[PDB]
């Protein structure tokens, strides 16, 4: 079988790290995958020996030494996902998977502008949601403590043409935006439009 | 390398039959089936070369029938569906050449019955004026609510084309009623555009949710509309 490490990983955008897989029996080959949010296993590498490169990824495999590494450099949001190594036994065409590395890339917010806005339904004016947006990645969004209040985790979107990234979280219920996110710790300077 | 698997999601009640198909790119005669659970453990199920099985899980653990007929898609089928079957069924293929290429898989969920299955309701919320004048940008928010199970795929469409830039969708739906293991779900997504783009009333925005529910085969004996696989959408036009 296999021992993959780390189990979980947080990289700031632009930084790098290495995943490792030790094999506790002798393997003849290894494959590395990235599983995206869609659940798609995307092939990164296949190796029977040596070292290969593939963009910002590097991979090494040594059968005698019984390990493989996967190096990520200059981490991009797109790198987020769960990485697996999988090996073929030397003496069985079935792959044995490592436990996985869950990789989170922390987006670099260039110009934080924390705010909470209220948005109305296109169809019905009375329905509305609250959008907390433009805070830097240091901020965390806490779930609601009230059962009639819904608060999503934070999500980073990337407007590529403008080279602009922004975090946001959504809250709604069946109330006031001014206190929708109160159980979270939000920047002191957070803009609360005066509607 | 371009493996096909259908359906992308499957929901079944206990004791029902669960069938999924795989179609390897031609040139690949070797087909593998793997099961991935929610703790990310993979379990090899079976291996085919041509129409012949090479390897297989332990016989006393085998819960499925499977075959790769000539000129037909590989199928894998569970006859008496049970909760413990709920998982991501992955199909892979290879050509000698040892590399395995995976399909997008079939996400199977098994419930006591199909009575709590509900399609999503979908709504689009328009950017606030305050955000526009403060940031020169405009975020639209889509809410998909009251669906069960969480078998959905949300996409955004701008003037008839699918967009990915400026979009972010929750990784995890939330439970409308966390106390109930039977709770319905909600999901949010944002699409952000420049103020000028939003303010051009010639621009059209649609939030589309593909829901995976019951098929013609499932028996619906209930007062409400059979919650079949369907698309639900909500839209908005740009606004000066």
């Amino acid at each position: 079988q296999v021992e993959q490490s780390p189990s979980a990983l947080s990289l700031h955008e632009g930084t790098g790290s290495a995943l490792r897989c030790n094999f506790t029996t002798t393997m003849r080959a290894v494959q590395w995958f990235q599983q995206n949010s869609r659940g798609s296993l995307i092939n990164l590498f296949y190796l029977a020996s040596g070292t290969k490169e593939n963009g910002r990824l590097k991979s090494t495999f040594n059968s005698k030494e019984s390990y493989s590494t996967l190096h990520i450099r200059d981490a991009q949001l797109e790198d987020s996902g769960t990485y697996f190594c999988a090996a073929l036994r030397a003496t069985n065409n079935k792959l044995t998977f490592g436990q996985g590395t869950v990789l989170s890339v922390i987006p670099d917010i260039q110009n934080p502008d924390p705010a909470v806005y209220q948005l109305r339904d296109s169809k019905s004016s009375d329905k509305s949601v609250c959008l907390f947006t433009d805070f830097d990645s240091q901020t965390n969004v806490s779930q609601s403590k009230d059962s009639d209040v819904y608060i999503t985790d934070k999500c980073v979107l990337d407007m590529r043409s403008m080279d602009f990234k922004s975090n946001s979280a959504v809250a709604w219920s069946n109330f006031a935006c001014a206190n929708a996110f109160n159980n979270s710790i939000i920047p002191e300077d957070t803009f609360f439009p005066s509607p | 390398s371009k493996v096909i698997q259908t359906p992308r999601y499957l929901v079944k009640g206990q004791g029902q039959k669960a069938k999924m198909r795989c179609i390897p790119e031609k040139g690949h005669p070797v087909v593998f089936w793997y099961q991935q659970n929610k703790n990310n453990e993979f379990k090899f199920l079976i291996n085919f070369q041509n129409q012949e099985v090479l390897q297989q899980i332990d016989m006393t653990e085998k819960r499925f029938s499977a075959e790769c007929p000539s000129n037909s898609p590989c199928s894998l089928e569970i006859q008496s569906s049970e909760a413990g079957d709920s998982a991501l069924y992955l199909c892979a293929s290879s050509l000698s050449q040892d590399t395995q290429y995976f399909g997008p898989g079939t996400r199977l969920l098994v419930l006591e019955d199909l009575k709590n299955v509900f399609p999503p309701e979908v709504a689009v919320f328009e950017p606030s004026e305050a955000e526009i004048s403060h940031t020169q940008k405009a975020t639209l928010v889509c809410l998909a609510t009251g669906f069960y199970p969480d078998h959905v795929e949300l996409s955004w469409w701008v003037n008839g084309k699918e967009v990915h830039s400026g979009v972010c969708t929750d990784p995890q739906p939330l439970k409308e009623q966390p106390a109930l293991n039977d709770s319905r779900y909600a999901l949010s997504s944002r699409l952000r555009v420049s103020a000028t783009f939003w303010q051009n009333p010639r621009n059209h925005f649609r939030c589309q949710v593909q829901f995976y529910g019951l098929s013609e085969n499932d028996e619906w004996t209930q007062d409400r509309a059979k919650p079949v696989t369907q698309i639900v959408s909500a839209e908005a036009w740009g606004r000066a």
